[PDB]
Order: structure tokens, then C-alpha cells, then sequence
């Protein structure tokens, strides 16, 4: 098993993640200086072309061999807990690759990268023909992604239904293992990201007429059914009440891109402040909202220069 | 400015994520006739007029990026809206057209 | 529907609620235009300021005549653009109305 050779190869990998002085030069440039930047950068490494279908590759592709390729490295104990983190990369192309088979449209146009399930599965998946046949392709990596969508598909073929309960349910199958795996950094890490992803499903969904209880799965910190209710109704009163979490700089604040905004800064900030506790997945946590957060602004970036959008449109949202 | 704001701010984090703000929002407007075709007889010949409204939903596409995804989803309202304007202005120009041709003949 | 723009803006147009077929081919779309109005069986068809056809006889005299509208201007990129109030004023006093 074991994270000990491992967390030791994350750790050189954390020499060449990109610092904060980093965009802060990058929002002077233009898009031609941004180019000759880039390619100092390990994603830098993996470019193919100055346009934005190549900067979009470069970065997918420097994602898929430093990060996706860490569930391979272990086994075991080890491997099911630094899985659960890859594990929602992976839902992204279950999501899309589930629609591909169901809807008709071509293998084309989805995510794809290695994590716990590798490319041929993916391939296979693709290929199957019947539902059934479809699920055990994806049943043979191992996890609990499988066993939430084994249930899931068992009462219902609707697309849009079987998103939502997909994903419900997976949350939930992965707070029950995580908790089994123990360390307070992992605990209170999964805490956040699930008490974000209530606040979140509430305001993706919200004025639907639908349940409040919906939108509330344990795993919870501060936040509860009636709070809910009332975001469901269109108050925001309810995130002026909410403090003693990291989310009290919610507070005050009604537009949903600026609350959407907030949450994953605060994950962010958790992740960054684990690394106190670096032994076992501690690090590891800490790296993968890292490389996905630097990914993210180096895109941004990208599109701000290259159609001349304006720059406090971009500069607030690249930085937490 | 304000439909493209969300748009353009969603393609190098979509391209992937294209499949999942297709599935939540509201399927395709039809191509016969999705539009509202209005029929109108008026001096400067019989001239069609017509309004871009139709279903595109809004903040309501579950599942994807937090911020984008929905931002986009409200953004279709922004192209039908403004639509309608350019609808009965460019349609009101081929009837004036009648007219001042008529008139200077 | 169609919306005919730049390839990058065409892109945001194809998605579910609306349907665009856009993308450049051509300086003015010329390649994608002609054969898409042809059919006339999408339910409106727009063409863009960031090509916009500079002889719309062109397009007249191979659709020949519409109930349907065709050539709604978008302004077909952002940079903070609204050039496009007074440009479709002038647009319009040119080869109509009163002169200047």
C-alpha cells in the first residue's frame, strides 16, 4: 500500500506548481507575452499550438500524466482513499460518456483523462449496447462510483434523473468510506464539500417548486432543511445568518455568481491548510485543489487576452 | 454584452463540459417555425413581422461549473429578448422600403 | 434556427434552447450562407456584423424571397462593443429615408 513513496513523489511535483506571482504577471501581458509565459510552466510542457483548442489540450493533458496517474501508484487502503479525491474528475466523464451511449451523439466532445478509470473503459463502456452490459464494463476498476450507479440504474433509463440520483447518492457512498478512513483532514475537508454542495444544489435549483430536504445530505457543519426552504422561496437572509463557518463571508451577498465564487475559494483555503497535516492524504488533498484551481486560471486567462474582454471582468475571479 | 459576458468566459472549461449545460437546460428551439411568425397587411405591401420568444430555460441546468453553467443557461433569455427588436425593425425596413421606391417613382 | 458567426462565438449559440450552425468559412460566410437559406428550413437564420454580406443581392436572388427574416445583426464578438447603435442608424438613412 502506502503513501510514503507516494507522497514523497508528490512532494518534488509541489516544486513546480504555479505560485500566485504567476497571474498577477500574467493579467499585464497580452496575448503573445501570455504565450512566451506558458511555456516556462509545466503546462507549458504539453503545448501543441499558440490558438485555444491547444492551450485547452496542453492543460487537459499536463492534468492527465501528474495527477491522473496517482491511483495506479498505490494499492489497496491507500488506493481507496486517494480515490475518492479522483473520483469526482471521473464522474464528469461518467456524466458525459453515459450521455453519449444513451442520447446517439458521438465518443467525441467529452472529457477524458486517466484516474481510476482508464481511457479502455471508457472505450468498452462506449461500445457496449446494453445498459446492463454497459455497467459491468465500469464495475471492473473498483469503487464506490460503480455501486451508486449500479443502484441508480436499476430504477430508472431518464438521462436527467439518473444525473441527479447519481450523484446524491455518490456524495452520500463517499462521506460512509471516508469517515471509515479517518484523519481530521480528510474529516473536515469532506465536512466543506459536502455542506457546498447543499448550498450549491440549492441555488442551481432553485425556484423549482421542488423539496428543500432535496438538497440537504449529512456530512453537514452548520446548515439544515428550513435554510434551505427559504433560499428555495429566493431569501438570502438565510446566508446572513451563517458564521462560525468559512462561509461568513457569504454573508451580505445575493448574486449567484459571487456565492457560487465564494465556495470554492473556502474549499480552496481548507485544502491549502492541510498541509499542517501532510502524512497520508493530507498532501495529496492539498495538491489536487491546487493543480485543478491553477488549471482553471491559466484557461481564464487565456480567453480574457485573447478576445480583449475587460480585465476586472477576470482579475477578481483569479484570485481567492 | 451581458449574454457573451458567461459565453466566452466558458470554452476553454466547456468543450467537455458542452455535453453537461445542454442536458439540464431546455432542448432545442424547433426549426420550423420555433419562432412566433405574425401575418400583418398594411400600406408599403403585405409584409410578415414576427417575435423571438421561445422556451431556453433559465437558472435551472443541474450538475457542471458553479458559476458558468447556470450564468449560461440565463444568457439564452439575453439573445431572444433582444432578438425581437431587430425582429420588427428589420421587417418594418423592407415595408419602408415599398413606400419611399412608390413614392419618389 | 441558425445564428452564422465567428467560429469561437458560433460556439455558444449551439447550445440546447437555441440552435445555431455557425462558424466563418468565408469573409462574410458565403461558403455556409447560401447553402443553409437554400433550404429555408430552420426557423430563422442571422448573420452577423464580424462578417455581414456586403452584396445581399447575392442571397436574394438564390433564396429567392423569404416570409422569414434574414441577416439580424449580433455584433459577433465583445470588447466592450456597442459601435453597432449609430452604426444601424447610419445603416439605415443610406440607402433609405432622408440623406444627411
Amino acid at each position: 500500500d502506502d503513501f510514503a513513496y507516494l507522497n514523497a513523489r508528490v512532494r518534488v511535483r509541489r516544486g513546480t506548481l504555479l505560485k500566485e506571482s504567476f497571474f498577477q504577471e500574467a493579467l499585464d501581458l497580452s496575448f503573445a507575452d501570455f504565450l512566451r509565459l506558458l511555456s516556462e510552466t509545466v503546462y507549458g510542457g504539453e503545448l501543441a499550438g499558440q490558438g485555444l483548442p491547444d492551450v485547452d489540450r496542453a492543460v487537459l493533458r499536463t492534468q492527465a500524466k501528474l495527477v491522473g496517474d496517482l491511483p495506479r501508484l498505490v494499492t489497496g487502503e491507500a488506493r481507496e482513499a486517494v480515490r475518492l479525491l479522483l473520483l469526482r474528475n471521473d464522474l464528469h466523464n461518467l456524466q458525459a460518456l453515459l450521455r453519449a451511449k444513451a442520447t446517439g451523439r458521438p465518443f467525441e466532445e467529452v472529457l477524458l483523462l486517466p484516474g481510476t478509470l482508464r481511457e479502455e473503459v471508457w472505450r468498452q463502456a462506449y461500445e457496449a449496447q446494453d445498459p446492463a452490459g454497459m455497467a459491468q464494463v465500469l464495475a471492473v476498476p473498483g469503487h464506490p462510483l460503480a455501486r451508486a450507479l449500479r443502484a441508480v440504474l436499476r430504477e430508472t433509463q431518464d438521462l436527467a434523473r439518473v444525473e441527479a440520483l447519481l450523484a446524491k447518492r455518490f456524495f452520500e457512498d463517499v462521506a460512509k468510506a471516508a469517515k471509515g478512513l479517518d484523519q481530521p483532514a480528510l474529516r473536515d475537508y469532506l465536512a466543506l464539500e459536502v455542506d457546498a454542495e447543499n448550498l450549491r444544489t440549492a441555488f442551481k435549483l432553485q425556484g423549482s417548486g421542488l423539496a428543500p430536504d432535496a438538497f440537504f445530505l449529512k456530512g453537514g457543519r452548520f446548515v439544515d432543511r428550513v435554510r434551505f426552504a427559504r433560499l428555495m422561496e429566493g431569501d438570502y437572509a438565510v446566508l446572513d445568518e451563517l458564521s462560525g463557518t468559512p462561509f461568513s463571508g457569504l454573508s451580505g451577498v445575493r448574486d449567484l455568481k459571487a456565492l457560487e465564487r465564494g465556495l470554492r475559494c473556502v474549499l480552496l483555503k481548507e485544502a491549502k491548510k492541510g498541509v499542517q497535516d501532510p502524512l497520508g492524504v493530507g498532501l495529496v488533498l492539498a495538491y489536487v485543489k491546487e493543480r485543478e484551481w491553477e488549471a482553471v486560471r491559466l484557461r481564464l486567462l487565456a480567453r480574457r487576452a485573447y478576445f480583449g474582454l475587460p480585465r476586472a471582468q477576470v482579475e477578481e475571479e483569479v484570485v481567492c | 454584452q451581458a449574454a457573451k459576458e458567461a459565453y466566452a468566459a466558458l470554452l476553454l472549461a466547456q468543450a467537455f463540459d458542452g455535453p453537461e449545460v445542454v442536458a439540464g437546460a431546455a432542448l432545442g428551439v424547433p426549426p420550423l417555425e420555433g419562432v412566433e411568425a405574425e401575418v400583418e397587411n398594411v400600406w408599403g405591401s403585405k409584409v410578415p413581422r414576427l417575435k423571438a420568444t421561445f422556451p431556453d430555460g433559465a437558472l435551472l441546468s443541474p450538475v457542471g461549473t458553479p458559476a458558468y453553467t447556470l450564468e449560461a443557461s440565463r444568457a439564452f433569455r439575453r439573445y431572444a429578448e433582444a432578438l425581437i427588436r431587430v425582429a420588427n425593425t428589420e421587417t418594418r425596413l423592407k415595408k419602408i422600403g415599398e413606400e419611399i421606391k412608390k413614392t419618389t417613382r | 434556427m441558425a445564428v452564422i458567426a465567428d467560429p469561437e462565438t458560433a460556439q455558444g449559440f449551439r447550445l440546447a434552447g437555441l440552435e445555431g450552425y455557425g462558424a466563418s468559412s468565408a469573409e462574410e460566410a458565403q461558403s455556409l450562407l447560401e447553402t443553409l437559406v437554400e433550404r429555408g428550413g430552420y426557423a430563422l437564420v442571422a448573420v452577423d456584423e464580424a462578417l455581414l454580406p456586403d452584396p445581399e443581392r447575392a442571397v436574394e436572388r438564390l433564396m429567392r424571397g423569404r416570409d422569414l427574416p434574414v441577416l439580424l445583426p449580433i455584433a459577433g464578438l465583445k470588447e466592450a462593443f456597442q459601435g453597432h447603435d449609430v452604426e444601424g442608424y447610419m445603416r439605415e438613412l443610406v440607402r433609405k429615408t432622408i440623406g444627411f
